């Protein structure tokens, strides 16, 4: 996760580098919590 | 004013769509519908077109209903799908124009000013070109007659979009001709323009009759214009005209002579080869 | 009872032109549409007409079949005096195959839940290619069925003619998941003429002249040709004991060429006095 | 309560163009049409009403609409430069009307004559026989100057429905100062 | 190049900021597929510093144990010139 | 029909179309053409193409679908 | 999917080189304002029809904000 | 009023014509042209002005009875030679 | 938003009048061919253009770091009187540089080739550059000073490719006025 948006703290928003495919701009699945998911750390996102 | 119309298949067949619906039970007249499309420098292409329910009485030749609501929502939802098709007219299958139908073509100019009405003859199947785009002019007739609305023609045309043209292609797919034309198709593309010139002809000759005979009123200009067509004939039996098309029908007579002397002496040869290869075959089961 | 393999869908001359410039219209991205209509039978799927639907954000799902717009279009086209019933959805697949993916099946179990037969149409706009139009229709097979010693559809005919499917089906699970129904496109004869009045020479180019100038040219250069043929050919034939086809493919040009110039000339000397 | 359409029908001709009612009778019209049309709606929510103007056309700026809103706006700005056609004015009031959503929904039509009507005595009762073959109830209401109580008016409305009909009332109003006071008194309470 | 123009953008962001890039014989070297790679990032550098002009509140300062390795394109005029 | 399968060879060879080298024939309609994708394809060779063009280094355009040399 | 916008031309058009490492053209620029638009900006684009559909605050790597 | 076929003007009629003299008939002819109501041409050791129209006129009920009659004999040639060439091409015309 | 974007590419060559080879800018070449209301002549190889992201098809035509991120050192607005102290040197670059600017057609009148190599030759940080900024904003002709990258020839890295950079970027496509860097490196 590259960097938290945090457009208004309710859609954050979350820019993610996936290593050499792209960056993206993404939120979070319901499973986590957003406390959870800080910044810079490396997460699991779907391939869709 | 517009220099052309090109009209999609998808316009034409959901116009046949929509007599079939209404006629298969509302036995009625022509049926209105509006006629989307984009703009372009002069030229319009009409791309896709909707049906407005219409009705009309044939007495005073003014009680009809083309709903207003209906077509702006029509476009409301075509233009949520697809913003780039604009009202650009309106479309009806009736063969000729009612007296009614001006009344229409202004209210499709309130939606757009330079608004053209397509006449698709879904009925008829015949010579071609079964859109006919009339643009609604207005002016003092330059040489003092008394003014009137009138319908001045716009010429159009049959494209096709990619997908369009390979539905289509593979829509028929059981009498499509070669497009390389080959001599049947070349001959029996010659005879179709002959009966395409003679029905031309009849049709002006039966305009000429009826403004001699004064059932119809002498133009007094096109009239002239059809002058221009008689003073252009070519006037063949010219000495030098006769002497270069024999010239130039010489010089591809000795082509054609070229060519069948060289397919005879192909066939010559295959018929040699042939048979010496039955004779070969007949002295090698032995 | 079971499905029949000998049900097909009959999708008129409007609805494929709609599907495929819709299709071709929101490439890349996937499109999707109700397709209206009439079951009449058990063995036909009639495809009367198909309206396209304003695109989401979501792509081809359920959250992308907004009830406001359907409903709308229905009741308001039933006014014009349209009043078919929905079928089943087309969708759009462009460069991906004929195939149904997990969206797309959960998008028709929804369309069965209130239509039994409702039938999943893709169509992939790109592979659409000039003389090929890549069109499937498929309905779901559930796995109680088929894993319960069941045929998904009962073979009560030959109808079953529909050649082996395309590869790319069988890996993304077709037979799986989703029978595939043959396809059989309706075509009047009204809408036949006029959509071969698209690509009908005028009266006019019948009777037209190649330019003359451009003839002469046409002319040398074939015959040319047809001299360094003759020079192959004498030696192959000589050296004997592809020139012949290529003379004869020149001869043909030749002779059609010269023979309609020759006969448009004089049929314009008559004509024109 | 009743389930009904209500096809109104408003003039903008020239002869509107005189203070006779109110400021102009334009904006007494438009009242007049808000206040019927409220009778109307309110005396039931599922009915729905549309406007046909009669001045030199006949344009169906509102169609057959629940919503009155669309009406009062299409009322405004109407420029009254025209000149009536009541001989066609209805029949597309009854063409317009034939377009119902609903299928069990009642005729009313209300048409606002502001102007002298020049139809032939024939013409208009066989409008009024055609009208009494397709079950259709009208509603004519005069203002303005006028022939006081037309005999062609009265003879259209009488043979509108006979022998004992519902009674299509043919509403005069006093010129001067007057409302639609008394054109919601009798008419609007009971067609 | 874009850690280089992130780096200056956060430079810029930040009213007194102070860079200083040690090392500069890594990028700095001279140019001669990694040459282009390198070419871009010292390129993007030379930009950055080309970039600011009214005696901005970033500055830079610049270390390395070889000058002879140093693209002499660095030094130039509008860029690192303060020889220390 | 066989004038119709000659313009569907004809339309097999359209627009669009991606270069690609090719690196070596095979045998009869068949070879191996490394495109510009970055990949190489074992694909198949129109009879319409002489044999003799396809020198093991020129560049040859191919079915962008089927990428087959065309 | 971020991109950096490399030029705006007039004929209200975008140039955009998506992080993919792919440069499209863009005849309209979409939903964000031209005039709030420079070369350099980051902005997420529609992943399949490439239209810019959001304007983005500035980013930092994390090595560059490791660096301060 | 000539025939459309011998279209070509000798001098002498147009002097005895306009009742001016065989030199101003040339620069008449040429005044005509210029202005843009005829696109002939114009000989001098014959002196036979060449003819072509692009500038047509009013017509009248005589007229237009004569030139629908030529416009008959016209549709009527057409015909006959359309009628001869699907007689002839029948099995060719397929 | 039912508009889609569209590739980015770059025309290599002109196959026909309706074909045409162009490279994307990060991806493969294609064959493709022009939409339809498009000037072929606009179309030459090295353009930019727009293809449509489905049929490849070019839809429009657009204008055009690298190595030349070092090439340009414009002149600036250096002018005469912030040179002091060269009145001679002055009029010698006048007599020598301004008639091949302002009058070459007294060469054709003579009937000689411009002279091309005036070295200036002297001290460095004395105003060479400055002279030649000064002269040319008196002319207002853009001053390319060689800042080697794009214009390298000498340079034994590249034989012809650097050659080409030097003639083309350069006269070509910048009018005229040149420079060199290293400025004792290849005369001696
Ligand atoms: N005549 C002059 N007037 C004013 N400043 C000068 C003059 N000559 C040289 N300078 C100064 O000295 C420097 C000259 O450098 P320059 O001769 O251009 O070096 P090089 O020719 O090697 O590039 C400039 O920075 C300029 O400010
Ligand atoms: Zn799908």
């Amino acid at each position: 996760c590259t960097k938290i948006i945090n457009a208004d703290s309710e859609d954050p928003k979350y820019i993610i580098n996936v290593k050499q495919f792209a960056k993206f701009v993404v939120d979070l699945s319901d499973q986590v919590a957003p406390t959870d998911i800080e910044e810079g750390m490396r997460v699991g996102v779907d391939r869709n | 004013a517009v220099q052309k119309v090109v009209v999609h298949p998808l316009v034409l067949l959901s116009v046949v769509d929509h007599f079939n619906r209404i006629g298969k039970v509302g036995n009625q007249k022509r049926v209105v519908g509006v006629l989307l499309g984009s703009w372009q420098k002069k030229v319009l292409d009409v791309s896709n077109s909707f049906a407005v329910p219409f009705d009309e009485d044939d007495k005073d030749d003014s009680v009809w209903f083309l709903d207003h609501d209906y077509l702006e929502n029509m476009y409301g939802m075509f233009k949520k799908v697809n913003a780039r098709e604009r009202i650009v007219g309106w479309y009806h299958t009736g063969p000729k124009l009612h007296k009614n139908d001006i009344a229409i073509n202004e209210l499709m100019k309130r939606y757009c000013p330079n608004s053209v009405l397509v006449i698709i003859d879904v009925k008829p199947k015949d010579l071609g070109l079964p859109t006919e785009a009339y643009i609604s002019v207005e002016e003092v007739h330059d040489d003092g007659t008394p003014t009137s609305k009138t319908f001045e023609h716009v010429t159009s045309e049959i494209g096709a979009e990619e997908a369009e043209e390979v539905g289509v292609e593979h829509l028929l797919r059981d009498i499509k001709d070669t497009t390389v034309g080959t001599l049947s198709q070349r001959i029996t593309n010659q005879v179709h323009g002959l009966k395409g010139l003679n029905s031309k002809l009849l049709d002006i000759r039966s305009y000429l009759e009826k403004v001699a005979t004064g059932k119809l009123p002498i133009n007094h200009q096109i009239i002239y214009q059809l002058q221009d067509v008689f003073n252009l004939l070519p006037d063949v039996s010219l000495q030098e005209f006769v002497k270069a098309f024999y010239l130039k029908t010489n010089d591809q007579m000795v082509v054609v002579y070229l060519a069948s002397l060289i397919r005879s002496v192909v066939a010559l040869h295959n018929l040699i080869n042939n048979k010496i290869a039955n004779r070969d075959a007949e002295k090698k089961e032995g | 009872p079971a499905v029949d393999t000998a049900e097909q869908v009959y999708i008129s001359s409007l609805a494929l032109l709609k599907m495929l410039k819709h299709g071709r219209a929101g490439v890349p991205m996937e499109v999707m549409g109700l397709m209206l209509g009439e079951f009449v039978d058990d063995y036909t799927v009639r495809v009367i007409d198909v309206f396209a639907m304003p695109q989401s954000g979501t792509g081809v799902s359920v959250e992308a079949v907004d009830p406001v717009f359907q409903a709308k279009m229905l009741d308001m086209l039933k006014q014009t005096g349209r009043p078919e019933m929905v079928v089943g959805w087309y969708h759009s697949h462009p460069g991906f195959g004929c195939w149904l993916s997990g969206v797309d099946i959960n998008t028709q179990q929804s369309f069965e839940a209130l239509s039994e037969r409702a039938v999943a149409v893709v169509v992939d706009p790109i592979q659409s290619v000039k003389g090929k139009v890549v069109i499937d229709a498929f309905r779901l097979i559930n796995a109680n069925m088929m894993v319960l010693g069941h045929e998904p559809r009962q073979t009560t005919s030959n109808l079953g003619h529909l050649n082996k499917p395309s590869i790319q089906a069988l890996i993304h699970g077709l037979n799986r998941h989703y029978y595939s129904i043959t396809i059989n496109y309706r075509k009047n004869e009204l809408e036949q003429k006029m959509l071969l009045n698209l690509h009908k020479k005028s009266w006019m180019e019948g009777l037209t002249l190649q330019d003359y100038s451009e003839h002469c040219k046409h002319n040398e250069s074939v015959v040319k040709e047809m001299l360094e043929l003759a020079k192959n050919y004498n030696k192959a034939v000589e050296e004997e004991d592809d020139p012949k086809r290529h003379l004869e493919e020149h001869v043909d040009v030749l002779m059609t060429s010269n023979i309609v110039q020759c006969l448009a000339a004089m049929l314009d000397t008559v004509v024109f006095k | 309560m009743v389930l009904e359409s209500t096809m109104v029908c408003v003039d903008n001709s020239e002869y509107m163009r005189n203070g006779d009612f109110l400021p102009t009778r334009l904006q007494a019209q438009q009242d007049a049409v808000n206040i019927v049309c409220h009778s109307k709606t309110r005396s039931n929510p599922e009915n729905n009403v549309g406007l046909i103007t009669l001045a030199n056309d006949c344009e169906v700026l509102t169609t057959l609409t629940p919503d009155t809103g669309r009406i009062l706006s299409k009322l405004h700005t109407v420029q009254p430069k025209g000149k009536i056609t009541f001989c066609t004015g209805i029949r597309v009031a009854h063409l317009a009307l034939k377009h119902r959503q609903g299928k069990n929904h009642k005729m009313r039509i209300i048409a606002f004559v502001g102007s002298p009507v020049e139809d032939n005595e024939k013409d208009l009762v066989k409008l009024a026989k055609r009208l009494k073959k397709e079950k259709v109830n009208v509603d004519i209401i005069n203002f303005g100057e006028e022939e006081v109580n037309t005999e062609k008016l009265t003879a259209f409305v009488n043979t509108l429905n006979g022998k004992d009909g519902t009674g299509s009332h043919l509403v005069t109003v006093p010129p001067g100062p007057s409302l639609a006071d008394a054109l919601i008194s009798s008419p609007i309470l009971a067609g | 190049a874009k850690l280089v123009r992130d780096a200056f953008a956060l430079a810029k962001e930040k009213a007194p900021s102070i860079i200083f890039i040690d090392e500069l014989d890594a990028i700095g070297t001279k140019r001669f597929a990694g040459d282009r790679e390198v070419q871009r990032t010292m390129l993007e550098l030379l930009n950055q510093l080309d970039g600011f002009q009214p005696n901005t509140q970033v500055k830079v300062i610049a270390a390395t144990n070889r000058v002879d390795i140093l693209d002499p394109a660095l030094l130039r005029s509008g860029r690192l010139d303060r020889k220390i | 029909e066989f004038l119709h399968a000659q313009e569907e060879v004809k339309r097999i060879q359209s627009i669009p179309l991606v270069i690609g080298q090719f690196l070596e024939a095979v045998d009869q309609n068949t070879a191996i053409v490394g495109s510009t994708t970055g990949s190489n394809y074992y694909v198949r060779i129109l009879s319409t193409i002489d044999r003799e063009l396809l020198k093991p280094n020129a560049s040859v355009a191919l079915h962008k679908h089927s990428n087959a040399l065309v | 999917l971020v991109s950096n916008v490399i030029e705006l031309l007039d004929v209200k058009c975008a140039v955009i080189k998506t992080s993919t490492r792919q440069t499209y053209f863009l005849p309209v620029i979409g939903l964000v304002d031209a005039e709030k638009l420079k070369p350099g900006d980051l902005v997420g684009v529609n992943k399949d029809s490439y239209l810019i559909l959001e304007t983005l605050p500035t980013e930092y790597d994390s090595r560059v904000k490791a660096m301060e | 009023t000539r025939p459309a076929n011998h279209r070509q003007l000798t001098f002498e009629e147009i002097a005895k014509s306009a009742k001016i003299t065989v030199n101003e008939v040339e620069l008449l002819v040429m005044k005509a042209l210029s202005v843009g109501l005829v696109k002939g041409s114009i000989d001098e050791v014959d002196k036979r002005v060449h003819m072509t129209w692009v500038q047509p006129r009013v017509l009248d009920l005589q007229q237009i009875k004569g030139m629908k009659d030529r416009l008959e004999f016209w549709c009527t040639d057409v015909k006959s030679m359309e009628m001869l060439v699907e007689h002839q091409a029948h099995d060719i015309l397929t | 938003l039912q508009s889609v974007g569209q590739i980015v590419g770059e025309v290599l060559k002109q196959l026909t009048e309706e074909k045409f080879i162009v490279k994307a800018t990060n991806g493969p070449r294609y064959v493709v061919g022009c939409r339809r209301q498009l000037d072929k002549s606009k179309l030459k190889p090295g353009t930019r253009v727009a293809l449509d992201m489905t049929t490849l098809t070019i839809m429009r035509y657009l204008p055009r770091p690298l190595v030349y991120n070092m090439s340009h050192e414009d002149p600036g607005n250096v002018s005469y009187s912030e040179i002091g102290g060269l009145s001679e040197q002055i009029r010698e670059l006048r007599e020598v540089i301004e008639l091949p600017l302002t009058n070459p057609e007294l060469f054709q009148r003579v009937g000689i080739i411009p002279p091309k190599g005036c070295l200036l030759y002297g001290p460095p940080g004395t105003g060479k550059t400055l002279l030649a900024r000064a002269v040319a904003s008196q002319l207002d002709c853009n001053f390319l000073k060689v800042v080697s990258s794009s214009i390298v020839d000498k340079y034994i890295g590249e034989s012809a490719r650097l050659i080409r950079e030097m003639f083309n970027y350069a006269r070509d496509h910048q009018p005229c006025i040149i420079f060199m860097d290293e400025i004792d490196a290849i005369g001696g």
